[PDB]
RNA sequence: ACUCUGGUUUCUCUUCAGAUCGCAUAAAUCUUUCGCCUUUUACUAAAGAUUUCCGUGGAGAGGAACAACUCUGAGUCUUAACCCAAUUUUUUGAGGCCUUGCUUUGGCAAGGCUA
RNA sequence: AAGGUAAGUAU
């Protein structure tokens, strides 16, 4: 491990790779596939599949990925040049692209992983969304091309057709998320692999050209590549390649020359093993002893293939040519992620990836110990090189250039380079490489980022993970003992720590709540924190969704509030946003900072709004990107706009905190604008203090929403389900019990399994996966994400309602009894008068 | 039939079948077995019920 | 295409068994919880720990049969017709002279002159 | 399967 050690040195040998795609398209098995292509000693199995990555006992019971497992090998290429691979298997499943985003964090290029069999599934779109977003090289390998022979048994024209529309969807999904014209992916660019991680099939264009001029010879591999693909037919008179097939029954090049091929690879062994198969091996150049020749099909067809294609080089092409090496990735990671940018004097320093410099190590995944007492901080290392024994500097996620406070003095312990199982104790680890550091557990929640202790003040933190789903799901959770609560607390932080989009909070009666993105991920985080961790027993209520609140109407009355000292008085209403605008706040199309002349500009001419009105935009939502809009109505005539501007501070951070806390439930405000209309201002500062505007804002925005009719707005999830033809009648019963409604119900191509999308409310959606296999025999798989919010049916403060203890309620009784049952739970008052 | 359970059909029915066939068993102690393709498949079909 | 390599089957024996000993699955005993309760012998059904039984694998040893038939691996895996060179050696135009520095002298170092 | 033997003396 010498080498390995000698090419983290060099940043231009370096590959920072994040596997992503839908869940069990073959990334887990891909990643077994090139250690035991690395690690002579370790083998798979005849017939249980390695899962070299899936280290976690819930992994390997489940058969799930659950958490990103970071592998770190030399991986030589076609031309036999070794590099150093940092190789992330980030989980398929939807529930968990919480380890996605913090793999892609630290990641320069992508590795999308498509089932052949399956078309586009729902993650792998969000994924290829997520990527182009965090700017990504996107690169696909299209795995599992064995079903297209051995399961699907079509001819090999139709399994070039299905290739063919799976690289033409992608690539119109790429097209449509990004703008850059480099970005088509397709074989002869070098973009696409096409593996068999079953049976250790991996080959691009170019590696198996190779294959050809190491068996023919007097071929050019990098030129005869350019052929095998597309409708490049090949002419035997003339031995020269057209785009018109000479005959009518000519096949395409790619068919002709690697699909004919393969398939009579796949059918000398699974069928013709006892005759011709010898013949076959021999016509191949591949040798197998007797005892090998014993095997069954499947481990004889894994070892001739192994014989056959030998090394993975393609996937090594791909991800050498079109994965940028961190020196070269650099610059637009500095751009998208670091808080300063590129311009900054550490931006310019970051671009340049020095191993010698100043330390600035981004962790965005943190591993526990074997006992769960520590946690390692796992991320990529951008510029400079860390210690063993090197105390460092440890910014928080509020860290800023004024606080100062959110960070911490640590003491970096052991270095390791983690390989799944085994970890290479290190002494040092130079600029763009991954790795675990210890004795910086206690600082870090959730991301981080670690510089040197003294002589960088410039140094700022980087932006926080931006998941691709929101955790809606809620669950209380109690220990049973009382007296066992700390442990329980201490257990709580842990799962927060080990999980991205974890978030563990306390309401005001006491009640501890954790909130999750689905079934699946919530018994995964309380399987930890009983048993690792806490190691105590725990209670769990039963699972509900978490609602926001917006208005469906303008306020009818001006309300108003004064300050304590009534020298202050502020007049404002609410009404609900355009269509389509909070999504848009919400997504990050519009910023705060961007300059008023712009943002009025887009507001005209986007949505149709006044001039004067565009232009008076004060803040946005709870957040920056809050979907929420204040808007300063007051006419400059009637109130000066610099003695109202002294205390604009204080009602914009009121403002921010009414929205996160709304009247009718503590749940977030939604789709509301906020106008202001009247606001007296005091010119003395003392009595215009922060801490009299901003209970006083907090009180108007309350007064202003409950006036205008309120709503209750509740999650909606998409569902994409994977059901024969016979079993679509029963997703739609199914779907109807639960509130749910089909957008569509497509077949996929080449496949005889349909797809049904459907969008299912999250609270109704508490059981619906098992229900689905359930009432279809487990021939109907569905995965749901979280897509948009959802007014509730009824008037949530109608309190003519009458709600029964353990009963169902109709749909116009569903919002009265969610907003009651919500205050009872978070232990505020029966019902919120409207005077308050 | 003779045609398609050809594989299988001369000692299909026969006390420990394939014994003293030395190509697939092991010997006359009947421990292991090596079966060709088309018998496996000629088994496969006649144990569908 | 060269030379050495030297089995398979079967019957016993002695030990070690992780591993689905076994892609199958019994019984007994003991200690706890029950269910029947009225005393044995039977039991009810869960948990825990044992033992026996029906079988199994590896290795070792000793007989027999086909003992004579060949393997695999290693060893260097050992040959001529007609056709050929601007990136590493049988076709490759790479020669000589001089200057000055310098070496105890021989020579070396750089430059110049070509044809 | 038992908790269902009369204890005898004669032949």
């Amino acid at each position: 491990m010498d080498f390995l050690a000698d090419l983290m040195d060099n940043s231009e040998l370096i590959r920072n790779v994040t596997l992503c795609g839908h869940l069990h398209h073959g990334k887990t098995c891909f990643v077994d596939c090139l250690i035991e292509q690395t690690h002579p000693e370790i083998r798979k199995r005849y017939d249980q599949d390695l899962c070299y990555t899936d280290i976690l006992f819930t992994e390997q019971e489940r058969g799930v990925g659950i958490k990103s497992t970071p592998v770190t090998v030399v991986l030589p290429d076609t031309k036999g040049k070794s590099y150093l691979f940092n190789i992330m298997d980030t989980p398929g499943h939807v529930n968990f692209s919480d380890e996605v985003t913090a793999g892609l964090r630290i990641s320069d290029g992508v590795v999308l992983f498509i089932d052949a069999a399956e078309g586009v599934m729902l993650n792998t779109e969000r994924l290829i969304k997520h990527a182009v977003q965090e700017r990504l090289a996107v690169t696909v390998c299209i795995n599992k091309i064995d079903r297209l022979i051995l399961e699907l048994k079509l001819p090999p024209t139709d399994a070039y057709y299905k290739l063919r529309h799976i690289v033409d969807e992608v690539n119109g999904l790429i097209s449509m998320y990004s703008t850059d014209e480099n970005l088509i992916l397709s074989p002869l660019l070098g973009n696409v692999c096409f593996s068999s991680s079953q049976y250790s099939i991996c080959f691009t264009l170019g590696s198996f050209a190779k294959i050809y001029a190491d068996t023919f010879g007097d071929i050019n591999y990098q030129e005869f590549a350019k052929r095998l693909w597309g409708d490049i037919y090949f002419n035997p008179k003339t031995r020269k390649f057209t785009k018109k097939a000479p005959t009518s029954s000519s096949q395409r090049s790619f068919v002709e020359f690697i699909l004919e091929p393969l398939y009579k690879i796949l059918a000398q062994v699974v069928g013709d093993v006892d005759t011709s198969l010898p013949r076959t091996l021999d016509e191949l150049g591949i040798h197998l002893t007797k005892e090998e020749l014993k095997l069954n099909i499947r481990p004889l067809l894994r070892l001739v293939c192994k014989k056959f294609f030998g090394e993975f080089t393609g996937f090594v092409d791909m991800c050498v040519q079109h994965i940028p090496s961190p020196k070269v990735g650099a610059k637009p990671k500095i751009e998208h992620t670091y808080t300063g940018g590129v311009d900054s004097d550490l931006g310019e320093a970051m671009s340049d990836c020095d191993p010698d410099g100043p330390l600035m190590c981004h962790t965005t995944k943190m591993y526990s110990t074997d006992d769960g007492v520590q946690f390692h901080a796992f991320g990529r290392v951008l510029s400079g090189t860390i210690h063993a024994g090197q105390p460092v500097k440890v910014l928080g996620e509020n860290y800023t250039l004024e606080d100062e406070e959110d960070s911490q003095i640590c003491t970096v312990g052991r270095l390791w380079i983690s390989v799944a199982r085994y970890h290479i104790e290190v002494n040092r680890v130079p600029a763009g490489n991954w790795v675990l550091i210890e004795g910086v557990d206690q600082p870090i929640v959730k991301t981080a980022t670690i510089t040197e202790p003294r002589g960088n003040e410039e140094a700022q933190i980087f932006r926080p993970l931006k998941f691709n789903t929101t955790s809606v799901i809620k669950i209380a959770v109690e220990p049973v003992n009382p007296s066992e609560l700390p442990k329980m607390l201490d257990g709580l932080r842990k799962v927060n720590k080990s999980y991205p989009s974890l978030t563990t909070k306390v309401e005001e009666s006491g009640e501890h709540v954790i909130l999750g993105t689905g079934e699946l991920y919530l018994d995964c985080v309380m399987h930890d924190l009983r048993k690792m961790y806490s190691e105590i027993d725990i209670k769990v209520a039963d699972p509900v969704v978490t609602f926001c609140e917006t208005v469906v109407e303008t306020s009818s009355l001006k309300c108003f509030a004064e300050t304590p000292n009534k020298k202050n008085k502020i007049t404002m209403i609410a009404e609900p946003l355009e269509k389509g605008l909070a999504e848009d706040i919400e997504n990050e199309v519009v910023q705060i900072t961007w300059n008023r002349k712009k943002l009025g500009e887009f507001f005209q001419t986007k949505y149709d709004w006044d001039l004067l009105a565009a232009r008076s935009i004060w803040a946005f939502g709870p957040d920056a990107t809050g979907p929420n809009i204040l808007v300063d109505d007051t006419l400059p005539s009637e109130v000066d706009k610099a003695l109202l501007g002294s205390v604009k501070d204080s009602i914009v951070q009121g403002f921010q905190w009414g929205t996160r806390e709304g009247p009718l439930c503590d749940e977030l405000i939604r789709n509301v604008k906020f106008k202001i209309l009247d606001a007296v201002v005091a010119q003395e500062p003392l009595h215009r203090g922060g801490g009299q505007i901003i209970p006083t804002a907090r009180r108007v925005v309350y007064s202003a929403f409950l006036m205008a009719t309120p709503r209750l707005m509740e999650p909606y999830y998409f569902v994409e389900v994977q059901a024969p033809a016979d079993c679509v009648s029963a997703v739609y019963t199914v779907l109807a019990r639960r509130r749910g409604h089909v957008t569509q119900d497509a077949p996929i191509p080449g496949s005889p399994l349909y797809t049904i999308k459907a969008f299912i409310p999250a609270i109704d959606s508490f059981g619906f996966e098992t229900d689905l296999r359930t009432h279809t025999q487990g021939q109907a798989f569905s995965l749901s994400v979280f897509h948009h919010w959802q007014i509730v049916p009824g008037d949530p403060l109608d309190k003519s309602i009458v709600i029964r203890p353990l009963e169902p309620q109709p749909a116009p009784h569903l919002a009265r009894e969610f907003m009651i049952k919500t205050r009872r739970r978070k232990g505020l008052s029966e019902d919120v008068s409207i005077s308050k | 039939d003779p045609e398609e359970d050809a594989p299988v059909l001369d000692w299909f029915y026969d006390h420990q079948p394939l014994r003293d066939s030395r190509k697939y068993v092991n010997g006359s102690t009947y421990q292991r077995w090596q079966f060709t393709l088309p018998m496996m498949s000629t088994l496969y079909r006649l144990a569908n019920q």
